[PDB]
Parts: structure tokens; C-alpha cells; sequence
């Protein structure tokens, strides 16, 4: 089927209102389902990546708000690690605000 | 009373002694270290058995740590030692580990070895 793939079309859009919206639809649909959310965790790695700090900013807030039931693992960890090098302060405060609730299975993860 | 906000003088040392115990690699050095924590770990079990209880949580959440690595680099890593070592250091600490304080650092164990179980059911 046609079906497949329509939230990587939606993340990878080039537009970034789409993204943003895509993003939205991610946090309602994980605030519903746990099992699609630990699916999606790595879609939203990807979105801190993203060149738009604002998809980034709100890819976090998202992920903040999701993560009362996923776990990371070490290529989460690091990754998420990595964004919050960046220079910018809103986007830091961000990370700052994910990382209170995240949850983290190793003691090497902390 | 033994969830009481008390300090025991040797609670620090069994910490030190079951990291060593916890923490191995492939180096058989290391699993001769680890064999002689299993050793005093369990010797203390036998004779002081309530001192250990109350540091159930924290090897359970060494061994919840531990539990997601593949097969091979479990068996490898001789973390099957380990998962053996407090395996049968529970099993020392027999009439006391069912009670109601140590409950939950007990389930979370045994939920680390279930979902090894599950993992390398093959």
C-alpha cells in the first residue's frame, strides 16, 4: 500500500510548519500509545538534528512530554547529549527541561 | 527497622565489595576478583544476612542495567557470572529476601532475570 512511510514523508518535508505539525501529531498520538512511542523515539532523535531551531525546540518539548514511559539506550543517550553542545540558549534550556523527566536504564547512560 | 534512616558501620564496605562483584570484563584477572567478592559477598550473606537486604535496590539496578546486551557479548563478557554470582547469593539469603520492605528491589531482580530469559531465549 500507498500507507506506509507517511510520518517519515511528514518529518523529512521540507517545509518546516509541516514538520511542526507532524511533531504535534507525534506527541498526541504517543500521549495515547507508549508502544508507538518507543517506535518513534529515534524519528525524534532525528528531529533534534534538524536544521529549524524551532522543529528542534519543539521535537524536545514533545519528547519532555512523552517521556514518562520510554527508556533510552546508549545511542539515544549520546545523541541527545550531543545536541545540548549547541550554542544556542533556548534550545540548551530545552535539553535541560527533557532531561528532568527522561528516564535512563544503565548507570553508565548517567 | 531495618529501612530506618541508620548509618552501619560496615554498609560502605559490602557497597565497595559488591561494585567489585558487579563490575567484570572478559579478563579472567577480573573474574578471579569477581569470584573472591561472590565469596565474601556470600560468607557475609550466611553470617549476616540482614546487612546485604538493605542493599537490594542497588544490585537490582545493576542487574537491570546489565540485562539488554546481546547473548554473545553477555556470554563473552562473562556477565553470566555475575547474573550465577546473585543468582545464588538470593538463593543464600532465602528466609529473609520475602519480606515485605525488601518486596520491590526482589521483583525488580527478578524482572532483570525474566528479560534475560526472554532475550536469549534462543
Amino acid at each position: 500500500s500507498g500507507a506506509c512511510g507517511a510520518f517519515v514523508h511528514g518529518l523529512e518535508d521540507e517545509m518546516y510548519e509541516v514538520r511542526i505539525a507532524a511533531v504535534e501529531a507525534l506527541c498526541m498520538l504517543a500521549q495515547s500509545s507508549p508502544s508507538f512511542a518507543e517506535k518513534c523515539l529515534d524519528f525524534l532523535v532525528d528531529m533534534f538534528n534538524d536544521e529549524i531551531e524551532e522543529v528542534r525546540l519543539q521535537s524536545i518539548h514533545t519528547m519532555r512530554k512523552i517521556s514518562n514511559n520510554i527508556t533510552l539506550r546508549e545511542d539515544q543517550l549520546d545523541t541527545v547529549l550531543a545536541v545540548l553542545e549547541d550554542s544556542s540558549r533556548d534550545i540548551r534550556e530545552a535539553l535541560h527541561e527533557l532531561l528532568c523527566c527522561t528516564n535512563v536504564s544503565t548507570k553508565e547512560g548517567i | 527497622g531495618a529501612a530506618s534512616s541508620s548509618v552501619c558501620k560496615l554498609d560502605g564496605l559490602i557497597h565497595r565489595f559488591i561494585t567489585l562483584l558487579a563490575d567484570t570484563s572478559d579478563s579472567r584477572a577480573l573474574e578471579n576478583r569477581g569470584a573472591d567478592a561472590s565469596m565474601a559477598c556470600r560468607k557475609l550473606a550466611v553470617a549476616h544476612p540482614l546487612l546485604l537486604l538493605r542493599h537490594l535496590p542497588m544490585i537490582a539496578a545493576l542487574l537491570h542495567g546489565r540485562t539488554h546486551l546481546n547473548f554473545q557479548e553477555f556470554r563473552q563478557q562473562n556477565h553470566l557470572s555475575c547474573f550465577l554470582h546473585v543468582l545464588g547469593l538470593l538463593e543464600l539469603l532465602q528466609p529473609h529476601v520475602f519480606r515485605s520492605e525488601h518486596q520491590g528491589a526482589l521483583w525488580d531482580c527478578l524482572l532483570s532475570f525474566i528479560r534475560l530469559l526472554l532475550n536469549y531465549r534462543k
